[PDB]
């Protein structure tokens, strides 16, 4: 009972509908919305149109189609004016604003039913970690640490790396010296330090965002970074924490958000999802399969003979459950 | 007080704030070092693109914290 | 680069040190004591014991911390390494400020001496070193000088130690690169890189031949290195915590440890079992110097977090874990440093906690402490003392030196205006104009500049406070005492140092628009 289908574009529509197939793909939020549809608050909010367009998907007739989302679309735009309008955005803002937006309708549900220290929603267990960010300052070398939690990782990128180096050099001890000397209380000046960001607690579902932009101070404009940038079918997670239990996870490429376009100021959203063992891609309406093969070696670029340079910006890697 | 940014590059920066500073003012500050339009910036904290609006003391943004500049890629 | 005004809010004479001191200097020639101090300030002290009173003088001239002292030219003169990010040669049998080196980058962490050649080292977290003659610095001739820096070129990260050999034929640098270059001083051409550390070198010694050397690193290990062999021939695991300072006998087979355990202890390099433990401090020891008289020397002098220096007397190590030492025989005594600090709502008041736990109320405006609060709830006290004010942030407070330092920054210092009857300056039968606060302070602070000729009309600074000009970064342009603006040279140095946006209020008094 597989349903695959395609979404229409409404005028510069797919950064919405691309993040919503990466979203529908990640198991644990569809189960999680396709049961909040059940319950049927009947009040429009951002949410309940969410839930009602899974549900088409999921309770459709034929295992392939196209769902024009008319009417998650307008809600969207009554909801935010950011958004109300046929300008092209960026995938990384509506995805944030989405989860964080279905959160806070879930943490205000959560508090009408206590009114008849904080909650954790089903949004946070799905997506939600915690970092620990460690400051030693190295003249009295006491060191502080800092819990920090996260819904996704914007991870730096570099020419002809992977998605596992770029979350090394992420959680690895950067020195804080010259104009970014660190304010230490104990010594009451500004001293160089050590900064290390490690995860504490780990996501069921780790979103990685590839920051692919450089700004150029001179040139007063920035870049899209279109780098040979690969990322492994699996990745493997270690745990920090209180060295009481200790975590080993592996996680699973379930979907990849790529942004095609040259540039950072115009462009195209596709995505490509891992369904039982083959990919495929959805690129709005058009949902097709697509080789292991032509799945990474498509979603970097090699010097600069590639057309229009599909990039991977989105990365959503699954839990072995 | 003092937090940080984890600029596009993953280099850090630190930053004289206060928690009555308004999100678009804390923006203005990562300008002079950067160079990045405010208009331009996004700002990731605790898993929340801070609102233009309001002020680091609402979003509880205190001295240590970290937050993640990033740009856009608009796409249709 | 943009300029700011700052002011300091102490007493004329600051005789005892207010934030700990980094590095000490005994002169056998003359029994003194010279203590490079947090609070921006070296001081020298008489160590014959039997004088009530031990303080001689205090060199002022720095603006951040003195980090290290290198006392030369057999008797006095001094050379002093800051994170004013300048390097300063000293008369020090007078007290007096020669020649300000502005060549580092960076904060200067270390200097190293090599009695033998005249020479001095300097280097800092710019990762640069730079070679002096202290016959060429101190030379008042001036022949041909064409004064040309010579620089050593390897150092990857920022230095945090530095030492030479007597003879000046061996130098040693101390990283968080962790690994230690060496260089030829005399020729300048690298040597070795000395790999074996996990962590930071903050504490470097050298032999007379500089065939072998000391370090202490923040990984808690000391490591003595065969250069000859290019090597660590031992490893000696003494303390818990990390090692920032070193001492070592006339011999070389004894080593003096001190870092952030507060322990001290004299372990003996030939065999490491016999390890004895001097005492336990109040606070972590920055830098030791001890009394080389006799040998086995008599005593050290122990510099630490805590502004207070002490002497503890090393005889029984012959006769004798339990301490040789609970107290020392002499003590430099050492005044609080401002550890906490609170602005309250009206832009004008400050409230302090200092290292005594005493709270104090201080007037900025005005430039002086209003009250004393002593011993209470620091916490309490300011939400005790909550005021139902909006007046925006004019001025910025760093308490570096453990003084209270207040600067003026051109973005910010004229932001606030605020009702000279809500200021307190009542004027019967005047009504209360709106007064700009930055501007008031700003007039008051060169008051005595014959360009701005009175002052601000209501209040006054106290006339013997510090006056300094200097870049955002960190070069400093010119300092001063309020009173010392009359003065020709002081005068002539006001205008070519003070800022236009400081001129438009003071000399043209152009008061901003609301
Ligand atoms: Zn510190």
């Amino acid at each position: 009972n597989e349903h695959y289908f395609g979404l229409v574009n409404f005028g510069n529509t797919c950064y919405c509908n691309s993040v919503l197939q990466a979203l529908y793909f990640c198991r644990p939020f569809r189960e999680n919305v396709l049961a909040y549809k059940a319950q049927q608050k009947k009040k429009e909010n951002l949410l309940t149109c969410l839930a009602d367009l899974f549900h088409s998907i999921a309770t459709q007739k034929k295992k392939v189609g196209v769902i024009p989302p008319k009417k998650f679309i307008s809600r969207l735009r009554k909801e935010n004016d950011l958004f109300d309008n046929y300008m092209q955005q960026d995938a990384h803002e509506f995805l944030n604003y989405l989860l964080n937006t279905i959160a806070d309708i879930l943490q205000e549900e959560k508090k009408q039913e206590k009114q008849n220290k904080p909650e954790l929603t089903w949004v946070h267990e799905i997506f939600q970690g915690t970092l620990t960010n460690e400051t030693r300052c190295l003249n009295c070398e006491t060191v502080s640490s800092k819990d920090e939690d996260f819904l996704d990782l914007s991870v730096d990128v570099e020419q002809n790396t992977s998605i596992t180096h770029c979350l090394r050099d992420f959680s690895n001890t950067e020195t804080l010296c010259s104009e970014q000397k660190y304010y230490c209380e104990t010594c009451c000046s500004k001293q160089e330090a050590q900064k290390r960001m490690r995860v504490k607690k780990l996501p069921m579902i780790l979103a990685l965002h590839l920051k692919r932009f450089k700004y150029m101070e001179q040139l007063h404009r920035y870049t899209k970074l279109s780098y040979r940038v690969v990322f492994p079918l699996e990745l493997r997670l270690f745990n920090t924490s209180s060295d009481a239990v200790n975590l080993d996870r592996m996680y699973d490429l379930v979907a990849v958000v790529v942004h095609c376009g040259s540039g950072p100021n115009r462009g195209h959203y596709i995505t490509i999802v891992k369904s039982h063992g083959f990919w495929l891609l959805f690129d709005d309406d058009i949902v097709e399969k697509i080789d292991a093969q032509a799945i990474e070696e498509f979603y970097g670029l090699t010097s600069d003979i590639s057309k229009n340079s599909e990039s991977g910006y989105i990365l959503f890697y699954q839990s072995r459950e | 007080m003092q937090i940080f940014v984890k600029t596009l590059t993953g280099k850090t920066i630190t930053l004289e704030v206060e928690p009555s500073d308004t999100i678009e003012n804390v923006k203005a500050k990562i300008q002079d070092k950067e160079g990045i339009p405010p208009d331009q910036q996004r700002l990731i904290f605790a898993g929340k693109q801070l609102e233009d609006g309001r002020t680091l003391s609402d979003y509880n943004i205190q001295k240590e914290s970290t937050l993640h500049l990033v740009l856009r890629l608009r796409g249709g | 680069r943009k300029v700011q005004v700052s002011y300091v809010i102490r007493d004329e004479v600051e005789k005892y040190n207010r934030n700990g001191v980094n590095a000490l200097q005994l002169d056998p020639a003359l029994n003194r004591l010279f203590t490079a101090g947090r609070d921006s300030i070296i001081r020298i002290w008489s160590v014959n014991q039997h004088k009530q009173d031990p303080y001689i003088a205090s060199m002022e001239h720095h603006t951040d911390w003195v980090n290290d002292i290198v006392l030369c030219c057999n008797g006095k003169t001094l050379i002093s390494a800051s994170s004013d990010t300048t390097v300063k040669v000293w008369n020090a049998h007078k007290g007096f400020c020669m020649s300000t080196l502005r060549t580092h980058k960076d904060y200067v962490k270390a200097l190293a001496y090599a009695k033998d050649k005249e020479l001095v080292a300097s280097a800092g977290l710019d990762r640069q070193i730079f070679l002096w003659d202290v016959n060429t610095l101190t030379a008042l001739t001036a022949s041909n000088n064409t004064v040309t820096t010579s620089s050593l070129s390897g150092n990857k990260d920022s230095i945090y130690s530095l030492a030479m050999n007597q003879l000046g034929t061996i130098i040693v640098s101390g990283s968080t690169e962790k690994v230690l270059r060496v260089w030829d001083p005399r020729t300048c051409a690298k040597l070795m890189k000395l790999k074996g550390h996990t962590d930071n070198v903050k504490a470097l010694l050298l032999n007379r031949d500089g065939t072998q050397c000391l370090s202490g690193s923040s990984d808690g290990t000391i490591r003595l290195w065969s250069l000859g062999q290019q090597r660590c021939i031992a490893t000696y695991r003494v303390h818990d915590e990390g090692v920032w300072a070193l001492q070592v006998n006339d011999a070389f087979t004894h080593v003096y440890s001190g870092g952030r355990d507060r322990k001290i202890y004299c372990t003996d390099l030939r065999n490491p079992d016999i390890r004895v433990l001097i005492c336990e401090e109040k606070a972590p020891v920055l830098k030791m110097e001890l009394d080389r008289s006799a040998d086995p020397p008599p005593a050290i002098w122990v510099a630490t977090t805590k502004s207070t220096v002490n002497k503890w007397t090393l005889k029984g190590i012959h006769n004798f874990i339990t301490p040789l030492c609970t107290q020392p025989d002499q003590v430099i005594k050492g005044g609080a440093s401002i550890i906490q600090c609170h602005i309250l709502n009206d832009k004008r008041h400050i409230l302090t906690k200092d290292t005594n736990n005493n709270v104090a109320y201080w007037d900025v405006l005005k430039a002086c402490k209003v009250e004393d609060l002593g011993k209470v709830d620091f916490e309490d006290e300011i939400k005790k003392r909550f005021k139902m004010v909006y007046v925006p942030n004019w001025f910025s407070v760093d308490l570096k030196t453990g003084m209270l330092t207040i600067t003026l920054d051109e973005s910010d210092c004229f932001a606030a205006w605020v009702s000279a009857k809500d200021a307190g300056f009542s004027s019967p039968d005047g009504s209360d104009p709106k007064l700009n606060l930055g501007g008031l302070l700003l007039q008051a602070l060169l008051e005595y500049w014959p360009r701005t000729h009175k002052g601000n009309g209501y209040f006054q600074v106290p006339p013997h406070t510090p006056v300094i000009f200097g870049e955002a970064g960190g070069r400093t342009l010119f300092r001063l005492l309020c009173r010392d603006s009359g003065g020709e040279t002081e005068s002539m140095l006001l205008n070519e140092t003070v800022p236009q946006w400081v001129i438009d209020i003071t000399v043209d008094k152009n008061m901003p628009k609301f």
